[PDB]
């Protein structure tokens, strides 16, 4: 029927917790697929200097072989069972999920259990691993959108451990001994910590009952923002990379809905986009955009004075509009087992419960054109960015001008 | 940019430079000046140590 009541059929997520901590957490669907995945609340955020690349690298070698089976059996096994095995890891959260046949539930839990209960550590997997990363990171280096992002991250938080890359650096990468990582998963690897989220055609008492049996063995038991700039010049690169941001409020937060539908609210550029990259306690609101070297501070004009007229002049059919984008995103994106599982994990290891879709499309409701405005001057109005630029960056305004136009002078 | 950095530098070298003139003119005014020509001109008598300005 309506948008309501469309939500209102949605099934509800079903959440068990264990005796050791694990949080188990389905949607029950019709699909005669699924995907299950254990999602772990450790990043980069809770790695210090010494053991910077300590997840990542864990993420590289969980898949390359555990006690009870080695390496090239577990990938046998999940090729022969027709499934998919990923993993990724941010700066707030991990994840090894596997999206698999509904008839194939059981084994793929057991199988999660095998990469994170007794995960082996081979030596030679480990050097193996050591020249990948190696080349892997040189590799990276060419996308320079990830490294805008690296420079703004690492700007912006600065002596936080928020801004430290995920990846880590090559020094850290090159002397990150076994023991460093054995003591990594034995700090960060363990139950309440984690949430197994499965999605599709799964019923929860199956997974319950896979997650005492295979993941009940795991054991029982200042961030700041430095409105600085970073730009790296290399004129040989064809076109300019920019990143600026300021502050945001971190996932436990109502302003967020606010923040999302004034960005959606938001041409000179070849390729501008705005983002609402929230954490914890913190957060970066902002927008990356592509630029010619003749070109960069006509774009730096055109979206700060975009950020100024949300901010004082925000008038009611373009927040109707942002609104309207906004849950037409979060609908869309709920589409297709693996986002939803990801949805649930997350959402768990974040807001905790699952926050559904009737009460999101009430807090959108709620949202006003006074809300937003007030909020976008709460949040953007004369804040101290942080800018990140990949050259070749000439015509991009100096910090000071940039500050200066992140105020008007007529308000 | 010359706008958001050399304007202030600027602007502090014309406060430097009002204090100056006006220190000049309101404490000693007649420092830099001569004496000889607060008297009327007198196409008939050269002063006895006639200078140009400094």
């Amino acid at each position: 029927a309506t948008f309501a009541q469309a939500l209102q059929f949605v099934p509800e997520t079903q959440v068990s917790l264990l005796d050791n901590g694990l949080r188990v957490a389905s949607e029950q669907s019709s699909q005669p697929t699924c995907t299950v995945g254990v999602w772990i609340d450790v990043g980069s955020r809770f790695e210090t200097e010494k053991n910077n690349g300590a997840g990542y690298f864990l993420e590289h070698l969980a898949f390359k072989g555990t006690k009870n089976r080695p390496g090239s059996a577990l990938e046998k096994e999940v090729e022969s069972m027709g499934a998919h095995l990923n993993a990724y890891s941010t700066r707030e959260h991990t994840a090894y999920y596997i999206k698999a046949l509904s008839k194939d539930l059981p084994k793929a839990v057991e199988l999660l259990g095998d990469i994170v209960q007794n995960c082996s550590l081979e030596d030679s997997q480990i050097e193996k691993e050591r020249d990948v990363i190696l080349r892997e990171m040189q590799e990276n280096d060419a996308s320079m959108r990830d490294v805008v992002f690296n420079y703004l991250h690492a700007t912006a938080f600065q002596g936080t451990p928020l801004a430290q890359a995920v990846e880590g650096p090559s020094e850290n990468v090159r002397k990150l001994s076994r023991a460093d990582l054995t003591e990594y998963l034995s700090t960060h690897y363990k139950a309440p910590r984690m949430v197994l989220a499965a999605a599709g055609g799964v019923e929860h008492q199956q997974l319950l009952d896979l997650a005492q049996k295979h993941l009940g063995g795991i054991p029982w038991t200042p961030c700041r923002f430095t409105g600085s700039e970073i730009r790296h010049r290399d004129d040989a690169l064809p076109f300019a990379h920019v990143a600026i941001a300021v502050e945001g409020p971190g996932w436990a937060s109502p302003d967020n809905v606010a923040l999302q539908v004034a960005n959606a609210i938001i041409k000179l550029c070849q390729s501008f986009q705005t983002f609402s990259i929230c954490y914890a306690e913190t957060g970066l609101l902002g927008a990356h955009f592509v630029c010619d070297r003749m070109k960069i501070d006509d774009m730096m004009f055109v979206l700060q004075g975009q950020w100024m007229r949300l901010c004082t002049s925000a008038t009611e059919s373009e927040v109707a509009r942002g609104k309207n984008i906004l849950r037409n995103a979060l609908v869309s994106h709920l589409d297709g087992t693996t986002p939803v599982c990801e949805d649930i994990g997350r959402s768990l290891l974040t807001y905790g419960r699952r926050i559904p879709l009737a009460e999101w499309e009430s807090r959108i409701a709620e949202v006003d054109a006074s809300v937003v405005r007030e909020i976008c001057s709460k949040y953007i109005y004369d804040q101290c960015p942080a800018v990140a630029g990949y050259g070749p960056i000439e015509q991009l305004p100096d910090y000071n001008r940039i500050r200066s136009g992140m105020f008007w002078l007529r308000f | 940019t010359f706008h958001p950095y050399y304007t202030i530098k600027d602007a502090l070298g014309l406060l430097l430079f009002l204090l100056s003139l006006m220190t000049l003119t309101l404490f000693s005014p007649d420092l830099l000046g001569d004496p000889d020509n607060y008297t009327l001109a007198n196409p008939l008598n050269t002063p006895p140590h006639i200078k140009p300005e400094w």
